[PDB]
């Protein structure tokens, strides 16, 4: 259960985490 | 001439294993009469040395 | 093999897509009958003997003639394999509740049990029956809700069977 | 690509999926999950891990296993006799030779050779003499030899002693020699004491089935090979491989 | 090969008593110290190719030994020494969780002494390559974990000596 | 039987029968006669047999007839004793087989797994193969009690 | 004990504990403080559970008491309440170690020939251990009856 | 294996029977016939490298086909693989004679042998003609009662590999 | 497996003749060709990693749904397989190329291999494609005629799956 | 042949060929014009070898051809010749392929439990044999009867 | 010997000897009259039944006898008798012991080989043997000349 409230806030947030990361290697 | 008591040490040179395998390598066994001249050509043939042989029976 | 998790992480990924919502819904249904599976596996695990013993007896009360003479399990040999069969049967049905999937029963029970049965000439239909015993007797071991979950199981075998 | 922006792509979402959780454990565990990432990538400086190869007979085609395509967790257990491990585990390996010679654990009968048993425990024999005192035995000529013909007696002792499916029609023809000449004995012998034997399981492990995930797998045998690594294998009594490989 | 929980069980069915205040309390110390070492080995399982690294590195590279004439001369000769570091780390770790030195005896010094005279490997240069071993494996788990890992290394280390 | 021990050992070794098995074969086909006679004064007496192996277990054992006991009650008690007339038939199918083959085929093999899963005790059944033993072995002359008892002590060492 | 089990698999794949393994030996370790806490609660009960056991025992199968029963006698008394203490201190020692290795080394195996050998029936081990279970888990939580049911569940059918 | 008295004794254990005066007939009727089989099999034993011979060349004879050039037994491997199975053919017509019954000639001979020969390109007719010729080969040297008895196995071993 | 020597003797073997005109000339026609054959031979050990690398980097640029989720490359334990068994097919092709005969890659790869790819799931049409795009690759290493005898061998690979 | 043989030590161990293969290749590719002209010789003299060798063989030893000998006959004495074509043929063949293979394969294997099924002296057979090949190196040069002397010997040794 | 297989076979299966092996032990003591009555008649008879046989043999094939065969000379005339009287104390050895394990630890495992080595026919062997059986059961009784040439018999298939 815990970890997949952990999941759950990642799958949420998975598009910010993308994006920064393109952006912080990218352009 | 029944049995005989083998000691003896076949190392590896194909190829490094990363299991134990070192009773595999380092081992006494018993060998039967008929199986002894067998088995000494084929650790002499994987490149082991055999340190003791003595008759048991 | 798969269990429940495997098979929904393989269902999202050949897709390509991250958990949805009935994939979490999924996931806590599997995970919330865990700890009574895990409970009822321990109970069936400590007491297979148990319920291989009375669930034989109420099939071959059921059944006399399979144990009197021209009978399948006629012999000492046979009655001991017919009661590893149902050991067999009833240790799969756990492997197979704790996995939440029915892989594990068509991949190591039903591949080959049909070709198994019909070469040794075993009654299916008594099989079947068996398994239907052993299903009563497990309910009656490890409690009512572990009993519907083990049920699924065993009647996935039985309708394998036939 | 380049392998540096990778690495400081990861660790950018190792961060930034850290900042989330507001907890320590669940911060470590997804930090892990991602170092796992940045040490996969640093470990590969070298070139990637070797491949497994399967060395084979001039009869039979060599093989390899991408080490990535074994590492699933789908390998088997190998059951090793250590000479020093106390008695639980003895019989642990013990029922697993069992079970690997006769298809099945035989005590289900009540069926056991009592003074192989302590041999193999106590350690005048290994396991290789376990093995192969094991299938010269009444008990395996009763079950795997009386009821077959000399060809599925050597496709089953191929399963039941090499842990594989015969590969090649040299090796169906060889082994038929072996048998027809000899018998069980030296059917039993043949296998046990070849080199493929000693490379795989030698001295102090029992031999296992070696299907899809532990070795590489020959395609050209693959129906028949699964056919046979399965427990109906026995209730078949045609042939199977010297016919395929006629065929 | 035993664990702490088995040899004062095999004790206490020798004695044919029940396990007193003594051993419980053994058996309190034994859980206590079960996160540390579990953490410890988490450490090693990740790093564990780094800290063999790190050993062959600070012990081995750089000695004839990796030079022709020396046992370590040849690509399967040392790929074998790093097997063989390789081997010391986990079982030293086995060791750890079981925190006891029969498995390392059982496993890893059965038969190896003579083996390696048959094969020509120096016992010295091994037990050089174990302590930095151990000075590597305690670094890279800390004081306490690397206290408990010493007594094991040294254990391989008194077993080649 | 014999025929059946021999013909599979030299099966097993891919080669004819030895000289030695043949004189196996020649001895047992001899002792033919006896053996029918055997097995014909054991069938005939089936029915007496049981009945006084039954007298004699229960007298001997009177806890698996006591309440509590595994045999307690008529239908038990038959049981039991269709168990014993079982044992009769595989002994003498052993005796004109001239080995315990059938015994061991049809009686033996599991049968410590099939009374565990039927809760019936072994020494139960070593102590009533023991007074079919006696049973039996009463009704025939010493040279044939001497051959039916061996049966009976194969029966009783694989029960126990 | 659980570590040894998962070292031992350990070594057979050849590679260090999985994360599975190490999460097993985390509640293994987590879970000492509760396991000692019954095994001492287990000791404090000595003559109580060894004597409400044996009794139940004995009703449960009067056969054993009665004549022409293998315990009937009372110096097989004597005999009997030191054989329920080992079964007993087995347990103990399981209920420690996490693994039922120390019941299956010191008294199961070969505990088959061995009653065997003392003409004992195993259905008076699996009665006599049913009865031991009873009093143990009646004594202790639930909870923590819960896990000391598959040690003595183990025993019983271990010892058929 | 089986043989006739493991015959009798299965047919009375299947309907669960005690020996009757009809068992008690057969099994006496192997009985007095075992002395005439063993002087068969030895006769058989001491002569079978001459009853191959003789076989093989009267059927080589007949179909020179078979040993030149695109014939199946056409190389020393062939040929030898051709004589290793006339001698299997006369063994086992030796143990079923022996035996008294077909089983072990099912069993351990015909059971999957003529869809091997089909796989093999083995010509099944031929074969059957060399059977034939051991058997008359074979014939002579036990003399008339043995002949019939071992006529019965060879015929037994030609109908089944049809 | 076999040589273009070992086929004309197994095409001479069969017919019980000594060489003719004929089988000395194809004798002499594969001999000619031998030094160009090993020098093709060490080019492509000299250059497998190349020629694998660029056929799968044609083959999943042309096929770009084999390495998307659900395509049987995607993973990168998926993708190897791949081109591992893209290393096979260059080494059968230059060992049935040194030999002179597509008897190994009748035996040793094609034999088995489809139904291999059915039971994994593979796709053999685009398995097909890697091996044209090994090919392609092939030929410019190796030089015109090497490449017409090596296309030889990967178009029989091809008619084999296909 | 030599080709087949290195690409199957190649495959044993799944690699292209090693430079010493790819030599001993271009060795035999190099070779094949004295192979071609030998086994050209050798066929177009065949006739005169295995009259000339059979010759000698029966005056060698007269006892083949006397009566009760196994070549004694027209048709016999005429299987007798056969048999040295057929080595003859196999003895080319194993020169264009390089090595003793298609003799192995075609003549080889079995011959003893052959010959043995004919009642065809292995001696005489050796005899036969050396006779053939000392009759077909007379007609080669010698650089060639050396190694065509050495398949000829081989078999020589696979026939003693 | 019988004895000696009987126990191997029990030792073979870790228990005493079943009825089967029993009636070997039996048969074996009960039969030992008859057979040392054969061996006695054979070895106070060996002197002229290898004479005689040579005889024979020598006339069954002129080949040997003549030039160029190994029976050809006195010395290896005398070498053939002197191999004739080493197997003819086997077969005493065999009739002794009621199996042909003495008979195959001396002069049947590795004959082939060893008479290879000598250049010695098989046929010669076989036809010898024939020749000694045939003398044998001439001047002994029908009864024992039947096993004797049952032996013989096994002796030469070992040959052959
Ligand atoms: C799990 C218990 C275990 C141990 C301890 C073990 C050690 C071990 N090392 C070996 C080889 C070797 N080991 C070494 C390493 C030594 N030489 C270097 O100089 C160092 C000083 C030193 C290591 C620190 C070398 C160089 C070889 C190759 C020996 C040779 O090929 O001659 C071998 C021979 C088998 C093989 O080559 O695969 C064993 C048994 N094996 C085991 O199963
Ligand atoms: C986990 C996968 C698996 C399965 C399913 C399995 C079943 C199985 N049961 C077998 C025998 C048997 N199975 C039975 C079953 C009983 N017959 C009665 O009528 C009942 C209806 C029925 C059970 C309730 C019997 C009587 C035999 C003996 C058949 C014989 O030997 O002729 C056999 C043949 C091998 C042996 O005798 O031990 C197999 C393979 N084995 C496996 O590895
Ligand atoms: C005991 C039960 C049993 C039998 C009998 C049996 C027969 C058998 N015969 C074989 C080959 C053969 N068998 C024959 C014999 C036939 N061709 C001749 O023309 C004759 C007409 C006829 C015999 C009289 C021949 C010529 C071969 C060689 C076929 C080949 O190698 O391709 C093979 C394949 C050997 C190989 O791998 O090459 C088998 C398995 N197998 C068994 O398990
Ligand atoms: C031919 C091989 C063979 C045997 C031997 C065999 C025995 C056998 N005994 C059974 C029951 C029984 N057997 C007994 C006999 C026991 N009572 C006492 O404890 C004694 C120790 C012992 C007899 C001396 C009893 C009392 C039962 C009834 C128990 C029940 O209801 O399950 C059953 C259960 C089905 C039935 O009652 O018909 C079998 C199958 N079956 C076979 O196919
Ligand atoms: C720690 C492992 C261990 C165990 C378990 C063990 C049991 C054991 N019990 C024995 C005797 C015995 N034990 C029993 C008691 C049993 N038999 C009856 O059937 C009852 C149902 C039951 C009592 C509940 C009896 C009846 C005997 C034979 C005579 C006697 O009472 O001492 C003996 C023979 C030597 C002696 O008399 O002490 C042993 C070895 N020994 C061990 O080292
Ligand atoms: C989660 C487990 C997993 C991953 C990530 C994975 C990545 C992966 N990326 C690939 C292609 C590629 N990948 C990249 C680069 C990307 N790669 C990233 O690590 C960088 C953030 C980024 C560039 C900075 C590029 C440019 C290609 C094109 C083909 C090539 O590189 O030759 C390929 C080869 C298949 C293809 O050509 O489409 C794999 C297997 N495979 C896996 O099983
Ligand atoms: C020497 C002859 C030979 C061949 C050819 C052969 C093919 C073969 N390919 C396999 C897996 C595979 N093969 C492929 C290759 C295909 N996937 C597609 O996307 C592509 C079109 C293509 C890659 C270019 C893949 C992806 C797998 C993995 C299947 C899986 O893991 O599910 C396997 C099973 C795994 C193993 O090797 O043990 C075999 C046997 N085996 C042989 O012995
Ligand atoms: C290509 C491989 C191959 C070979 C070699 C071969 C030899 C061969 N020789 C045969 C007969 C024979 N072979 C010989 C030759 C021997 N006689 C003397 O002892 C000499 C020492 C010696 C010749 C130098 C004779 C005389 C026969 C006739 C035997 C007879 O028909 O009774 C036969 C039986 C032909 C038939 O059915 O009638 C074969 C098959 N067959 C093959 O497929
Ligand atoms: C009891 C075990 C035993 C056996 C079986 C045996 C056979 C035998 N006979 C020998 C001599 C011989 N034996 C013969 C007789 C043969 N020539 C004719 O074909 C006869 C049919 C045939 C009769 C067997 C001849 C000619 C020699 C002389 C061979 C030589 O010394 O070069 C030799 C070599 C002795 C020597 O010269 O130093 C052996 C080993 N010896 C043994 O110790």
């Amino acid at each position: 259960q815990r970890r997949l409230a952990i999941v759950q806030i990642l799958t949420t947030n998975a598009e910010a985490i993308v994006s920064r990361a393109a952006g912080r290697i990218f352009t | 001439t029944r049995l005989f008591k083998v000691t003896a040490l076949i190392p590896s040179y194909k190829k490094v294993r990363g299991g134990r395998e070192l009773q595999n390598t380092y081992f006494t066994k018993l060998v039967e009469y008929d199986r002894w001249f067998a088995e000494q050509q084929r650790i002499q043939k994987q490149g082991g040395k055999i340190l003791s042989v003595k008759m048991v029976a | 093999m798969q269990d429940a998790i495997t098979s929904v992480i393989n269902t999202y990924d050949v897709q390509g897509k991250y958990f949805d919502t009935s994939a979490f819904d999924k996931l806590k249904a599997y995970y919330a009958t865990g700890e009574l599976r895990v409970r009822a596996a321990g109970t069936i695990s400590a007491n297979a003997a148990t319920i291989i013993k009375e669930a034989s007896a109420k099939l071959f009360s059921n059944q006399p003639d399979l144990v009197r003479p021209g009978g399948n399990a006629y012999t000492t040999r046979r009655y001991a394999a017919c009661v590893r069969d149902m050991d067999y049967f009833l240790r799969y049905a756990t492997y197979a509740m704790l996995a939440g999937d029915t892989s594990i029963l068509d991949e190591r029970v039903l591949n080959g049990l049909k070709e198994t049965y019909n070469s040794l000439g075993v009654p299916i239909s008594s099989t079947v029956q068996g398994i239907q015993a052993m299903k009563e007797v497990t309910g009656s071991l490890v409690g009512s809700g572990a009993a519907k979950e083990m049920g699924v199981y065993f009647d996935y075998l039985s309708s394998g069977l036939s | 690509c380049s392998i540096d922006a990778t690495i400081v792509a990861v660790q950018e979402m190792r961060r930034a999926a850290t900042g989330y959780l507001k907890s320590n454990d669940d911060k470590e565990l997804v930090g892990s999950y991602f170092d796992v990432i940045i040490r996969s990538l640093n470990a590969d400086k070298s070139d990637t891990p070797a491949d497994v190869v399967r060395p084979s007979s001039p009869d039979r085609a060599g093989l390899v296993l991408p080490a990535i395509y074994a590492l699933a967790g789908q390998s088997r257990p190998a059951f090793k006799m250590s000479r020093t491990l106390t008695s639980a585990e003895k019989e642990r390996v013990v029922r697993a030779a069992y079970r690997q010679v006769f298809e099945r654990d035989i005590l289900a009968y009540g069926q056991s050779i009592s003074y192989l048993d302590s041999k193999v425990k106590n350690g005048e024999i290994s396991v290789k003499e376990f093995i192969r005192l094991l299938g010269k035995s009444e008990l395996y000529r009763k079950q795997f030899f009386e009821p077959f013909i000399n060809s599925r007696v050597l496709e089953l002792a191929f399963k039941h002693f090499l842990g594989r499916a015969p590969e090649s029609r040299t090796e169906v023809q060889n082994y038929y020699s072996i048998v027809a000449a000899q018998g069980l004995g030296g059917l039993v012998d043949a296998l046990v004491d070849g080199e493929e034997y000693g490379r795989i399981f030698g001295e102090d492990t029992v031999p296992f089935i070696r299907d899809l995930g532990q070795e590489a797998q020959p395609s050209w045998n693959w129906g028949a090979a699964y056919s046979l690594y399965n427990y109906a294998a026995p209730r078949r009594k045609v042939p199977q491989f010297i016919t395929l490989y006629a065929d | 090969m035993q664990d702490v929980i088995g040899k004062v069980i095999a004790e206490y069915d020798t004695k044919g008593k029940y396990l007193d205040a003594a051993a419980l309390d053994l058996l309190r110390s034994y859980f206590d110290s079960g996160d540390l070492r579990l953490k410890a080995a988490q450490a090693i399982t990740a790093n564990a190719e780094v800290i063999v690294r790190a050993a062959s590195a600070k012990a081995l590279h750089y000695t004839p030994v990796t030079k022709p004439g020396g046992n370590m001369y040849y690509a399967r000769r040392y790929a074998s020494c790093i097997r063989d570091l390789d081997y010391f780390l986990r079982y030293a770790t086995y060791a750890m969780l079981a925190d006891n030195t029969t498995l390392l005896d059982e496993y890893v010094l059965k038969g190896l002494t003579e083996t390696y005279r048959a094969l020509g490997v120096p016992l010295d240069i091994s037990v050089r390559a174990i302590n930095a071993l151990k000075e590597v494996v305690a670094g890279q788990v800390g004081p306490k974990a690397g206290q408990e890992m010493a007594k094991y290394f040294d254990h391989l280390a008194k077993g080649l000596g | 039987s014999v025929v059946t021990k021999a013909i599979v050992s030299a099966d097993a070794e891919a080669r004819y029968l030895s000289p030695g098995e043949l004189d196996r074969i020649r001895g047992f086909v001899s002792s033919g006669e006896r053996r029918l006679r055997v097995a014909q004064t054991l069938t005939e007496s089936r029915e007496r047999i049981i009945k006084q192996a039954g007298d004699q277990l229960f007298q001997k054992r009177p806890d698996l007839v006591s309440p509590g006991g595994n045999a307690y009650g008529a239908e038990r008690t038959a049981s039991c004793l269709r168990d014993l007339d079982y044992y009769l038939r595989l002994v003498t199918f052993g005796i004109v087989a001239g080995d315990v083959t059938p015994i061991e085929e049809i009686g033996v093999i599991g049968v410590k797994e099939m009374y565990r899963n039927l809760e019936v005790p072994l020494p139960g059944m070593v102590e009533a193969v023991k007074a079919m033993k006696s049973v039996a072995t009463g009704l025939l002359s010493g040279d044939d009690s001497a051959e039916v008892g061996y049966y009976f002590d194969y029966l009783a060492g694989a029960l126990a």
